[PDB]
């Protein structure tokens, strides 16, 4: 459909197929990926970091075509490297994400294209136990890497 | 109070879930249906403490959800109660 909330459920559906005719309709309406409304108002969440989120199979193929319909916006360093907006999940980005799920291959997909790597999740989750959060690994995907048992990352890094 | 069922028909009965699984930190959620039953008759834990008399009553309270959920409660009102 036209609207956010189709296109938010079609990305954890990952029907590709369900998302045609939709980089001629940002060249209609004139709308960039991450405009004001094509990403959570509470939260910053995006469509790629949707993305990340429902996996199939830790494979979805949206992935490489949210970042073509954003190549031709003009947002690779920018639908990207666009961090969270909320508290509690504060700075995390998709890298941070894709490095938690252990998907080597959307890691490499990810900086090839423009992926800042120091961007920090600084939120209150990703702070210790006696701050208030739930896990901590220093803010760091390289560290993120590290504290995930998996060095194939690290190497990458 | 481990009750975790595949066949997702009969899952609304299920008792043990899977919150999110970030991945070192697992978090579980279990039921309190009856185990703290607020305005019901009697509950699962009331009958550890105040019925069953037999020994395996202190192996008993040492499952899974029961050692935190004695933690939850005692740490409303052990603080409070005493001071009063």
């Amino acid at each position: 459909m036209f609207n956010r909330h189709m296109l938010f459920d079609i990305v954890s559906r990952g029907s590709t197929a369900e998302l045609e005719g939709f980089l001629p309709f940002l060249l209609a309406q004139k709308k960039r990926l991450t405009d004001e409304e094509f990403r959570e108002a509470s939260t910053g969440k995006t469509c790629l970091t949707k993305a990340l989120m429902n996996l199939n199979g830790g494979k979805n193929d949206t992935i490489p075509m949210l970042i073509d319909i954003a190549e031709k916006t003009g947002n690779l360093r920018e639908f990207i490297n666009s961090p969270f907006r909320d508290v509690y999940y504060r700075g995390q980005t998709a890298l941070h994400i894709a490095i938690e799920r252990r998907c080597k291959h959307y890691v490499e997909l990810l900086v090839e294209k423009g992926a800042d790597v120091h961007a920090q999740a600084r939120g209150r989750f990703f702070q210790p136990k006696d701050e208030g959060g739930y896990f901590y690994f220093g803010e760091l995907p390289l560290s993120l890497a590290a504290c995930t048992n998996q060095p194939d990352i690290v190497h990458y890094l | 109070i481990r009750l975790e069922i595949k066949d997702e028909e009969a899952r609304h009965l299920s008792r043990k879930f899977r919150d999110w699984a970030y991945g070192p930190v697992y978090s579980s959620l279990y039921d309190l249906s009856m185990l703290d039953t607020c305005g019901e008759e009697v509950s699962v834990l009331e009958i550890l403490v105040y019925n069953s008399k037999v020994e395996n009553r202190h192996e008993m309270l040492a499952v899974e959800p029961i050692n935190e959920l004695l933690r939850d409660k005692w740490q409303k009102f052990g603080a409070v109660s005493f001071y009063i």
